[PDB]
């Protein structure tokens, strides 16, 4: 067993199999009378915002969710071969961090907003 | 080549952040009926066993001089100290004139240290007064213009509170734990100067037991090193930055107060009492502390050997005593069983080093009206303690400082420093860091969603 | 000083005040306005 954050130095191919371990550790349960009462509310609000963002897309209750947005805005300039076997998740965030605000909007307009409209007009008949 | 955006949730990514930590206390002494100035009823019990997780291929950057944990610990300790003195007696009616005279009797030569003072004090009934006497140290009374007229030293700054007699000043270990969504990183590199990349990064659930020991010019009951004596500073070139030393092996120090005291209770109102020293039975002798000469010499030699590397190779290392200032910054101030000591550390830092069962008795002084945390307007009047007190401790560190050098070489003189309590806890919260877990990420796979 | 048109409105009041020491008292004075004092039943 690797435990919490066990696959931090492992490659992407071995770190994607332990998402459940870090998924459950984001929600656990006057000095020291108002510290906890303000920390736990923030811990709940940080989780709720992420779960709402993951779900205004098409990915509601799945840990791995792959969509139909082309790989144009996020310029990795690197092929799948040396990404999932020669890089870790910490190095990935260093490369794609500027393009994580123009890729979070292509998942909300080009996907699951338009997509939810032809389905509403196809179950009409 | 048919690559599409894929969303992953729960990826191991962290970023630096600041949060508020809470307690974790051992249950061995948690259930006892002894009150401490550092509260335990508001701290949750600790886990039965810690959970240590080792991280491979992870290289993080630490910085001991820009850590928020030290500031949070300082704020919590100050708040606990302020809260511990609320519910009980305030010594407002003690600002009266005094008729003080010399104690004499048995004086080994402490010639004028103790004074025999008499004054008028109120009683339980509002319209009656009583005449009592008490013994005061010379550091607490100030003459105002043989029975002369004296007054307390705090009677023109602030009327203060008497120390609650039901609480204790004994430090106890305290664990700090991060909230959900936050992790604590522990650097396990033995030879780490506190600043820079750490090869051995390890996820730790919380921290270990950190005792809030208050002392100046020395570190008492700290954490020892593992390989060699470690010297850590923020800027070794700058002479305005304190230098922290960590000892490989601890030297032993013994302190005692030879006088046998006697505490008497005086009622100054309805339900309020004042504790005074009535008589001293036996002989009157000075309080002192001792350090073994050979062990201290070996420790100082190791400190010099490990200090030579940073500065030069032929320069001489000289140790001198303090320069000047208040009594709290020029003396080794600590607490031994409830009595506050101010020892003279001048025979310790007195040597000159060349590149080519004796004991050291340190005289000490005791004060009852103190003013700590570098604040103005609040006291903590420690009542007298009956009997003879003794303490055995460990010296596991130093807080040195450097003077303005001349001729750029050929001499370096180091003298003890202190004054700030953040340097006491910077020496223990140096291997810890707080990070915030970010679990959402995007990566390119070859999925296309079914339409 | 002058007291040309501003009639009696400032009062030169002397009283006994406490000091830092509990068993001693002072004797000070102050200038109080007429709108903050009331008689109770020269020097009145
Ligand atoms: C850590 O780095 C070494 C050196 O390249 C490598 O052999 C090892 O596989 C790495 N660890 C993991 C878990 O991949
Ligand atoms: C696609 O890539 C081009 C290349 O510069 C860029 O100009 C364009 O804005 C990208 N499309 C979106 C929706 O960001
Ligand atoms: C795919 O990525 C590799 C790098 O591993 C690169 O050598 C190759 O040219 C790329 N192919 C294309 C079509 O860009
Ligand atoms: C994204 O923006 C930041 C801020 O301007 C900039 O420092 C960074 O270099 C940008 N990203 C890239 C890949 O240039
Ligand atoms: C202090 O003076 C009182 C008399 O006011 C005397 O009874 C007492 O013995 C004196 N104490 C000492 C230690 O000399
Ligand atoms: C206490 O008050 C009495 C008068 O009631 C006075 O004679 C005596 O000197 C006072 N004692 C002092 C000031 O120590
Ligand atoms: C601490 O050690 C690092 C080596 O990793 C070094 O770069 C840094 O200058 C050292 N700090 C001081 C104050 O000498
Ligand atoms: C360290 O001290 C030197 C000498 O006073 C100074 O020039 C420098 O700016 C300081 N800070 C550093 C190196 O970060
Ligand atoms: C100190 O005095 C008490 C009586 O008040 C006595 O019981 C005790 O033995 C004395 N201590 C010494 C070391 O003589
Ligand atoms: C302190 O006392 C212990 C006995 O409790 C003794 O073994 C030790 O040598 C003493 N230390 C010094 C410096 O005398
Ligand atoms: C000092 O000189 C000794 C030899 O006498 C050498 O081993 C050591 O590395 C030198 N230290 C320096 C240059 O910092
Ligand atoms: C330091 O030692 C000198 C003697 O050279 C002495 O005059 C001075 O008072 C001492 N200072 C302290 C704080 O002990
Ligand atoms: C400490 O000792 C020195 C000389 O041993 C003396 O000058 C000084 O007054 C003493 N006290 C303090 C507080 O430095
Ligand atoms: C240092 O030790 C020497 C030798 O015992 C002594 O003469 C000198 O006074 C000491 N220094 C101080 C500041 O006491
Ligand atoms: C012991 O201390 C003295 C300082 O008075 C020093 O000169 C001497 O070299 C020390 N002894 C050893 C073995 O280091
Ligand atoms: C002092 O250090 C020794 C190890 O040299 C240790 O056994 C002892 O418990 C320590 N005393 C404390 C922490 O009070
Ligand atoms: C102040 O008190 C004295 C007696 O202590 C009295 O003679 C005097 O009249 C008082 N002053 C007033 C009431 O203004």
């Amino acid at each position: 067993f690797l435990g919490f954050l066990g696959a931090a130095g492992s490659t992407m191919g071995a770190a994607s199999m332990t998402l459940t371990v870090q998924a459950r550790n984001l929600l656990s349960g006057t000095v020291w009378g108002i510290k906890q009462l303000q920390a736990r509310v923030l811990a709940v609000e940080r989780y709720l915002r992420d779960q709402q963002l993951l779900g205004i897309w098409g990915c509601s209750g799945k840990l791995i969710c792959c969509t139909n947005v082309p790989w144009n805005s996020s310029w990795s300039n690197r092929n799948l071969s040396e990404i999932w076997d020669n890089m870790t998740w910490l190095q990935w965030d260093k490369e794609i961090s500027n393009y994580t605000q123009i890729i979070y909007g292509l998942l909300e307009e080009s996907q699951n907003q338009q997509e939810k409209n032809e389905q509403d007009l196809l179950a009409l008949d | 080549e048919n690559l599409w955006v894929t969303v992953y949730y729960g990826v191991p990514v962290w970023k630096d952040a600041e949060t508020t930590l809470f307690c974790a206390s051992d249950a061995k002494a948690y259930e006892t009926e002894k009150h401490n100035v550092w509260a335990t009823h508001a701290c949750v019990p600790t886990d039965p066993n810690p959970q240590e997780i080792h991280l491979e291929n992870v290289t993080e950057e630490f910085n001991m001089w820009k850590n928020n944990m030290v500031e949070q610990m300082h704020t919590d300790i100050i708040s606990l100290w302020d809260q511990s003195l609320k519910p009980c007696v305030k010594l407002t009616p003690l600002c009266v004139t005094l008729q003080c005279t010399n104690v004499t009797n048995n004086i080994t030569d402490m010639r004028g240290e103790l004074k025999n003072c008499s004054f008028n004090m109120t009683t339980e009934l509002r319209d009656k007064k009583q005449k009592v006497y008490s013994l005061f140290y010379r550091l607490d009374v100030v003459q105002i213009n043989s029975n002369k007229e004296y007054r307390l030293i705090n009677c023109n700054t602030s009327a203060c509170t008497q120390a609650c007699p039901k609480v204790s000043f004994e430090p106890i270990p305290i664990h700090y734990c991060a909230p959900a969504g936050f992790a604590i990183l522990k650097c396990k590199d033995k030879k780490f100067n506190g600043t820079g990349p750490c090869p051995s990064v390890s996820t730790v659930q919380c921290t270990h037991g950190i005792k809030p020991v208050v002392s100046t010019q020395l570190l008492l009951n700290g954490s020892l090193a593992e390989e060699e004596v470690m010297i850590r500073s923020e800027n070794i070139t700058n002479n305005a930055k304190n230098i922290l030393v960590q000892f490989n092996t601890p030297v032993q120090i013994n302190c005692t107060r030879p006088n046998n005291n006697t505490r008497k209770s005086i009622r100054i109102g309805p339900g309020q009492a004042f504790y005074a020293t009535g008589d001293i039975i036996g002989d009157i002798r000075q309080a002192h502390c001792n350090v073994s000469k050979a062990t201290w010499n070996e420790t100082l030699g190791k400190v010099v050997k490990q200090l030579r590397k940073h500065f030069g190779n032929n320069t001489i290392i000289r140790f001198a005593n303090s320069s000047g200032g208040d009594l709290e910054v020029t003396t080794h101030s600590f607490n031994c069983g409830g009595e506050f000591f101010y020892c003279n550390t001048s025979g310790l830092f007195n040597s000159t080093w060349i590149s080519n069962n004796d004991s050291i008795t340190l005289p000490c002084r005791i004060k009852q009206i103190i003013n700590m945390w570098q604040r103005i307007g609040q006291c903590m009047y420690a009542p007298p303690i009956q009997g003879v007190i003794r303490c055995v401790s460990n010296i596991t560190g130093l807080i040195l400082t450097r003077d303005g050098g001349s001729t750029n070489s050929t001499t370096e003189t180091f003298r003890p420093g202190g004054g700030d309590m953040r340097d006491n806890w910077r020496s223990e919260l140096y291997k810890y860091k707080v990070v915030k877990i970010e679990p959402l990420g995007v990566a390119p796979t070859r999925c296309k969603r079914r339409v | 000083n002058i007291t040309d048109d501003m009639r009696g409105e400032l009062k030169n009041c002397s009283f006994n005040m406490t000091t830092e020491l509990r068993d001693k008292k002072q004797k000070v004075y102050s200038l109080f306005y007429r709108l903050d004092v009331v008689q109770i039943n020269s020097n009145k």
